[PDB]
RNA sequence: GAGGAGACAAGUCGUAACAUGGUAAGUGUACUGGAAAGUGCACUUGGACGAACC
RNA sequence: AAACUCAGUUGACACAAAAUAGACUACGAAAGUGGCUUUAACAUAUCUGAACACACAAUAGCUAAGACCCAAACUGGGAUUAGAUACCCCACUAUGCUUAGCCCUAAACCUCAACAGUUAAUCAACAAAACUGCUCGCCAGAACACUACGAGCCACAGCUUAAAACUCAAA
C-alpha cells in the first residue's frame, strides 16, 4: 500500500514505571531501622502512603511488619526509636 | 513447615544464657522441631518495660531460632516458652523467607474515574 | 490418613530421593507439611485407585474425587470447630455439589459411577 | 422521598403494642 | 511502659516557648492526635463514624481536585493579551 | 513508525542533545534524525543485531563529527 | 550546631546543660489541662513533689476555672511556690486540651521559671474504655 | 466523538487531522463559497478567537463581506427581523473560522 | 495524587458495596467558597494585676497602663493594615474559573 | 536442585551433638538485620 | 359483655413530624410515660457539615 | 446545681476495646470483618433454581453460669420548664463481654435479583446513563393491615404467612 503508513506497535517512548523505593526489597519485622524510617518521630504513628510514597503492597507490608515488631518487642509503639532519628529521611513530611 | 522463633531472653551471664538456649532448643527437638540455625541479635534495651513472671525487664538478649517443626508442635512450643521463666518473651512466626518477592513492576497510575455520573445537562 | 513419613507429592517423583539423608526425608515428609499436602496425597491415591486416567484432573471423576477429599477435610475441621458456621456452609454446599456431580456421572457413565461410589465410599441416595 | 408512610406504620405499630400491653 | 520525655517532646529553642508550643501543636495536628482526642471525648457511634469518614473522604477528593484545577488555571490569570477585541 | 524504536533508544542514551529543534524549517534534520538515517542505511548494508547497529551508528556519527555526548 | 528540636538521648554524651544539670536531671512540670479545670504540679528528677496549683486553689469558681486567665494565675502560683524550692529550669509535660493548656505555661513563666522542653502527654487510648455517649443540645 | 472520521491518528496523545480528507472538504467549501460570492449572496465570517478577531475583520472588510468577531448577542439571526428592522436581509452563507 | 474514585461509588457493574456515599455529586463547581471570617489580653491581665497590688492607683501602674495603651493602638493598627492588605481572592478565582467552566455534559 | 540444595544445608543444622558448639558460636557471633533505605532506593547498611 | 377500624366532627391537653421543625429524621429491638412520645444498642440518608488554602 | 473528698507524680496491674496504617477498597453468600502469632480454611461449575426443605442471619431480647474497666435503657437525685414522665449534670442496674442453648427481627438499603451480552441507534422527572437475551422471586388503587382468624415455630406482650367487612376518590 504505502511504506509510510503507521505500523501497529507499543509506545517505544513509554517511560519505565517509578518503582517504589522498597520495590524488590524484603521488608522484615526485624529490620527495626527500616520500619522506624516510616513512623512519626514524635508519636510513632505509621505514615500514610501519600507521605511514604510506597506502593500499596509495600505499604501494607510495612504496616504489618511495624505491628509485628511493636507487639513482639522489637520496636517502640509511641515514638520512633531515638537511635534511628538521623537515618535517611524518605517520608515527605515537614513539621517545622 | 518452616518457622522462626524470635526470642527475648533475660539479660544474664554467658553460662545462664547458654543453658537457657540449650534448654529451649532441646525442648524444640523433643517436640519434633529440626533446628536449622541460631542467630544472636545481641543484648539491647527493650523498646518498652516488659514484665514477665512478675519480674520487670528493661534489657534483653534477642535471638532467632530458624527451624522446621510439625504444625501441631507450635502450640506446645508456645506453651513451654510461656512457662519458662528465663524467657522474657517469645513468638513463633512463619519464616519470612518462605514468602516470595512476587514482581511488582511499579506504581501503575490510576486514571481519574470516568462515567461516574450521567451526562445530563443542568 | 497417609503415613507421616510419606514424601510430598512433589518429591515422590524425584530421582535418587531414597538415597537422601534421614533428616531430609523427614523434612520432605508429610510430618513437616500442612494438611493441604496430606489432602493432595490422598487425592492422588484415590485418583490412581479409581479413575481410568490418573492424569485427567479435569474429568468428572477427578472433580468428584477432589470434592470428596475437600468434604473429608471440612468434616475433620468441623469435628473440632463445631461453631464454624462458614465451614458448615462450605461442607453442606460441597456435599450438594458432590450429589449433583454423582447424578450427572450416573446419567452419563454408570460403570465409572459404580467405581467412584465404591472407591470413595459414597452411597448414592435419590432426593426426596 | 418523605417518611409519611413510615410515620403511618409507626403510629399503627405503636398503638398495637400499647393495646397488647393493655390487654 | 515507655521511656518518658521522648514522645511528643519538643525542646524550646532559646526560650521562645510560644514558637515551641506552636511547633508541637503543628506536629500533633499533622499526626491527627488533636482531632482524635476531640472526637474521642464523646463516643462516636460506628454508623456516625462511617458517615463522617465517607464525608471527609469525599471532601478531600473534591478539595484536592479543585486545588489541582486552580493551580492548573493559575497561569491563565495573566493580563489579557488581546485587549480591544 | 519503525524509526520510533531507534529514536527512543537514542533519546535514552544521548538525551535531547545540544542542538535544538528548529521546527519552523520544514527540512530540519535533528541529531536523532541523522542517527536514525545512519542506522537505517547500516541495516540496509545488512547488520541485523540491534546493539551492533546502535554502536556502529554511534561510531560512524562520531567519525562524521556528531556530538553524541552520552547522558550515561 | 544548629538547633535540634529532639530531646537529648537518655544515657548519652549530651553537651546541653542548664545550670550544669542534665536534661534527665531538670525537674518536671506536670500540667493537666482538663476541660473545666487546670492543675499544675512541679516534681523533681526523682518525682519528689515541689509545688502544686490549680484554678480552684487560686480561687476561681465553677465556669471561671476553665479559662486562660485562671490557668495563668495557677501557673504563676505554682512558679512562685517552686521558686522557693529552688526550681529554675523545668520540662513541661502537659496533658489535656483544656483552655488553660498554654496559659498554664505562660503563667508558669511569668512566675519566673524557665522552660526547656514541652512534652504533650494527653492520654490517647489506642482503643479502650468506651467514652460517654454524645451530647445532643 | 464526531471528529474520529477526520483524525488520521494520534501522535503522542496529539491528534493528526487527515489532510487527505481536509483537501476534499476545503475544495468543496471553497467552491461553495465562490459560487455564493459569484451569485452575490451575503457572506458573514464568524470567530470568537480574540487573537484573530482583528485579522478576520480586516479580511472581511477587504473582500467586501461581513464579519462578526464580537460577543454574539442572542437572537441576532433568529430575531433579526426585530433587531435590525423587518426588511433586513440575512447572510446567505456563514463561515466559521472558529466553531 | 487524588484518592482513587474507581469502584468507590455505588454503580451498576460494581460488585463491591459502596465505599463512598457522597450526599452531593462529585463534580467540580464553577466557583469557590467565600473567605470565612482576643488580643491584648495578656497586657490587660498585667495592668489589672498592677491595679490589684496598688489599690487600682495609677501612681505605680503608669508603666503597665502605658503598655496597655500601646498594645491597644498596635491592635487597631494591625486591624487596619490587615483590612487594607486583604484588598488569590475568591472573586478573582471565580472570575478565572468562569472562563474555563466545568463541562459535565457533551458539546 | 531444591532437594539437592536442602541436602547440602542439612549438614549444617543444629543437632544434639553440635548443640553446645553451635550455642557457643551463636553467643560469640552476632547478626544485624537493620539497614536503612535512601530516597534513591539504595540500601545503607550499618557499619560493621 | 367488651375491644378494633373507618367515618362524621367540634372541644381538650400538649407540639411529636414537616425548615437543622427548634433534641435531624427513621428501621429493628427493650424499658418507661397523660398523650403525641423519651432514652438505651446497632443500622439507613429518605439530613447537613457551607465543598482550594484559609 | 446536685455529687465525691478526694486530686497530681511514680510503680505494679484485665476475662473490657482494638490509635496511626486507612487518601488503602480487600475478605465473606449475607449479617459482618481493620491489635499480634499459629493451626484448620475461604463450595462447584465454564448457567438459573426453595415458607417446598437444610444451614446462616447486625443490634436488641430470653434461660443458666461467670466477668465487670468503661458505657448504659430503667430508677433516683440536680437543674430546666407553665408542666419536662425529655433534651443538660451526677450515681447506678439490666445490658454491652465469655461459655451453652434459644430468639430469627433491621432504613437486614448499594431500597437497583442471578447469569450472559451491547453501547448501537438514548432517555417521563429525580436518582447511580440506556438497553438486549434468559430464569426465578414479587406487585395489580388508598386505608383497614408489620392487623383479625387459621397454621408452624425452644418463640407465651413474639416471629413468619396474612385476609375480609365498613369508608374514600383519591392515595
Ligand atoms: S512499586 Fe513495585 S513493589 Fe511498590
Ligand atoms: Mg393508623
Ligand atoms: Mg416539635
Ligand atoms: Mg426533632
Ligand atoms: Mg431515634
Ligand atoms: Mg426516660
Ligand atoms: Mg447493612
Ligand atoms: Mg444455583
Ligand atoms: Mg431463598
Ligand atoms: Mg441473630
Ligand atoms: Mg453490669
Ligand atoms: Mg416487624
Ligand atoms: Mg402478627
Ligand atoms: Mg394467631
Amino acid at each position: 500500500s504505502n511504506e509510510d503508513l503507521p505500523i501497529s506497535m507499543e509506545n517505544p517512548y513509554k517511560e519505565p514505571l517509578k518503582k517504589c523505593i522498597l520495590c524488590g526489597k524484603h521488608v522484615d519485622y526485624k529490620n527495626v531501622q527500616l520500619l522506624s524510617q516510616f513512623v512519626s518521630p514524635f508519636t510513632g504513628c505509621i505514615y500514610g502512603r501519600h507521605i511514604t510514597g510506597l506502593c500499596g503492597k509495600k505499604q501494607k507490608e510495612i504496616t504489618k511488619a511495624i505491628k509485628r515488631a511493636q507487639i513482639m518487642g522489637f520496636m517502640p509503639v509511641t515514638y520512633k526509636d531515638p537511635a534511628y532519628l538521623k537515618d535517611p529521611k524518605v517520608c515527605n513530611i515537614r513539621y517545622r | 513447615p518452616r518457622y522462626e522463633l524470635a526470642l527475648i531472653l533475660k539479660a544474664m551471664q554467658r553460662p545462664e544464657t547458654a543453658a537457657t538456649l540449650k534448654r529451649t532448643i532441646e525442648a524444640l527437638m523433643d517436640r519434633g522441631a529440626i533446628v536449622r540455625d541460631l542467630e544472636n541479635l545481641g543484648e539491647r534495651a527493650l523498646p518498652y518495660r516488659i514484665s514477665a513472671h512478675s519480674q520487670q525487664h528493661n534489657r534483653g538478649g534477642y535471638f532467632l531460632v530458624d527451624f522446621y517443626a510439625p504444625t501441631a508442635a507450635v502450640e506446645s512450643m508456645v506453651e513451654h516458652l510461656s512457662r519458662d521463666i528465663d524467657v522474657i518473651r517469645g513468638n513463633i512466626v512463619k519464616h519470612p523467607l518462605t514468602q516470595e518477592l512476587k514482581e511488582c513492576e511499579g506504581i501503575v497510575p490510576v486514571p481519574l474515574a470516568e462515567k461516574l455520573y450521567s451526562t445530563k445537562k443542568r | 490418613d497417609p503415613p507421616p513419613s510419606t514424601l510430598l507429592k512433589d518429591y515422590q517423583n524425584v530421582p535418587g530421593i531414597e538415597k537422601v539423608d534421614d533428616v531430609v526425608k523427614r523434612l520432605l515428609s508429610l510430618e513437616m507439611a500442612n494438611k493441604k499436602e496430606m489432602l493432595k496425597i490422598k487425592q492422588e491415591q484415590f485418583m490412581k485407585k479409581i479413575v481410568a486416567n490418573p492424569e485427567d484432573t479435569r474429568s468428572l471423576e477427578a472433580r468428584i474425587i477432589a470434592l470428596s477429599v475437600k468434604i473429608r477435610s471440612y468434616e475433620e475441621h468441623l469435628e473440632k470447630h463445631r461453631k464454624d458456621k462458614a465451614h458448615k456452609r462450605y461442607l453442606l454446599m460441597s456435599i450438594d455439589q458432590r450429589k449433583k456431580m454423582l447424578k450427572n456421572l450416573r446419567n452419563t457413565n454408570y460403570d465409572v459411577f459404580e467405581k467412584i461410589c465404591w472407591g470413595l465410599g459414597i452411597e448414592y441416595t435419590f432426593p426426596p | 422521598k418523605n417518611v409519611l408512610k413510615i410515620r403511618r406504620r409507626k403510629m399503627n405499630h405503636h398503638k398495637y403494642r400499647k393495646l397488647v400491653k393493655k390487654t | 511502659k515507655h521511656l518518658k520525655f521522648i514522645a511528643r517532646t519538643v525542646m524550646v529553642q532559646e526560650g521562645n516557648v510560644e514558637s515551641a508550643y506552636r511547633t508541637l501543636n503543628r506536629i500533633l495536628t499533622m499526626d491527627g492526635l488533636i482531632e482524635d482526642i476531640k472526637h474521642r471525648r464523646y463516643y462516636e457511634k460506628p454508623c456516625r463514624r462511617r458517615q463522617r469518614e465517607s464525608y471527609e473522604r469525599c471532601r478531600r477528593i473534591y478539595n484536592m481536585e479543585m486545588a489541582r484545577k486552580i493551580n492548573f488555571l493559575m497561569r491563565k490569570n495573566r493580563a489579557d493579551p488581546w485587549q480591544g477585541c | 513508525y519503525h524509526e520510533d524504536r531507534i529514536r527512543a533508544k537514542f533519546y535514552s542514551v544521548y538525551g535531547s542533545g545540544q542542538r535544538a529543534f528548529d521546527l519552523f524549517n520544514p527540512n530540519f534534520k535533528s541529531t536523532c534524525q541523522r542517527f536514525v538515517e545512519k542506522y537505517t542505511e547500516l541495516q540496509k548494508l545488512g547488520e541485523t543485531d540491534e546493539e551492533k547497529l546502535f554502536v556502529e551508528t554511534g561510531k560512524a556519527l562520531l567519525a562524521e563529527g556528531v556530538i553524541l555526548r552520552r547522558v550515561g | 550546631t544548629k538547633f535540634s528540636i529532639y530531646p537529648p538521648i537518655p544515657g548519652e554524651e549530651s553537651s546541653l546543660r542548664w545550670a550544669g544539670k542534665k536534661f534527665e536531671e531538670i525537674p518536671i512540670a506536670h500540667i493537666k489541662a482538663s476541660h473545666n479545670n487546670t492543675q499544675i504540679q512541679v516534681v523533681s528528677a526523682s518525682n519528689e513533689p515541689l509545688a502544686f496549683a490549680s484554678c480552684g486553689t487560686e480561687g476561681f469558681r465553677n465556669a471561671k476555672k476553665g479559662t486562660g486567665i485562671a490557668a495563668q494565675t495557677a501557673g504563676i502560683a505554682a512558679a512562685a511556690r517552686a521558686k522557693q524550692k529552688g526550681v529554675i529550669h523545668i520540662r513541661v509535660v502537659v496533658k489535656g486540651l483544656g483552655p488553660g493548656r498554654l496559659s498554664a505555661m505562660h503563667g508558669l513563666i511569668m512566675g519566673g521559671l524557665e522552660v526547656i522542653s514541652i512534652t504533650d502527654n494527653t492520654p490517647i487510648p489506642h482503643n479502650g474504655c468506651r467514652p460517654r455517649k454524645a451530647r445532643k443540645l | 466523538r464526531f471528529m474520529e472520521p477526520y483524525i488520521f491518528g494520534s501522535r503522542l496523545d496529539h491528534d493528526i487531522i487527515d489532510l487527505e480528507q481536509t483537501a476534499t472538504h476545503l475544495q468543496l467549501a471553497l467552491n461553495f463559497t465562490a459560487h455564493m460570492a459569484y451569485r452575490k449572496g451575503i457572506i458573514l465570517f464568524i470567530s470568537r478567537n480574540r487573537q484573530f478577531s482583528y485579522l478576520i475583520e480586516n479580511m472581511a472588510r477587504d473582500c467586501g463581506e461581513y464579519a462578526h468577531t464580537r460577543y454574539f448577542r442572542g437572537g441576532m439571526l433568529t430575531n433579526a427581523r426585530l433587531l435590525f428592522g423587518p426588511t433586513v436581509r440575512l447572510p446567505d452563507l456563514i463561515i466559521f473560522l472558529h466553531t | 495524587a487524588t484518592p482513587s474514585l474507581r469502584g468507590r461509588l455505588a454503580r451498576f457493574g460494581n460488585p463491591r458495596k459502596p465505599v463512598l456515599k457522597p450526599n452531593k455529586p462529585l463534580i467540580l463547581a464553577n466557583r469557590v467558597g467565600e473567605r470565612r471570617r482576643a488580643t491584648c489580653i495578656t497586657e490587660m491581665s498585667v495592668m489589672m494585676a498592677c491595679w490589684k497590688q496598688n489599690e487600682f492607683r495609677d501612681d505605680a501602674c503608669r508603666k503597665e497602663i502605658q503598655g496597655f495603651l500601646d498594645c491597644a493602638a498596635r491592635a487597631q493598627e494591625a486591624r487596619k493594615m490587615r483590612s487594607i492588605q486583604e484588598t488569590l481572592l475568591p472573586n478573582k478565582l471565580n472570575k478565572l474559573l468562569q472562563r474555563f467552566p466545568n463541562k459535565p455534559y457533551l458539546s | 536442585r531444591e532437594v539437592l540444595q536442602l541436602q547440602e544445608e542439612v549438614k549444617n543444622f543444629i543437632t544434639r551433638e553440635n548443640l553446645e558448639a553451635r550455642v557457643e558460636a551463636a553467643l560469640d557471633s552476632r547478626k544485624n538485620y537493620n539497614w536503612a533505605i535512601t530516597r534513591e532506593g539504595l540500601v545503607v547498611r550499618p557499619q560493621r
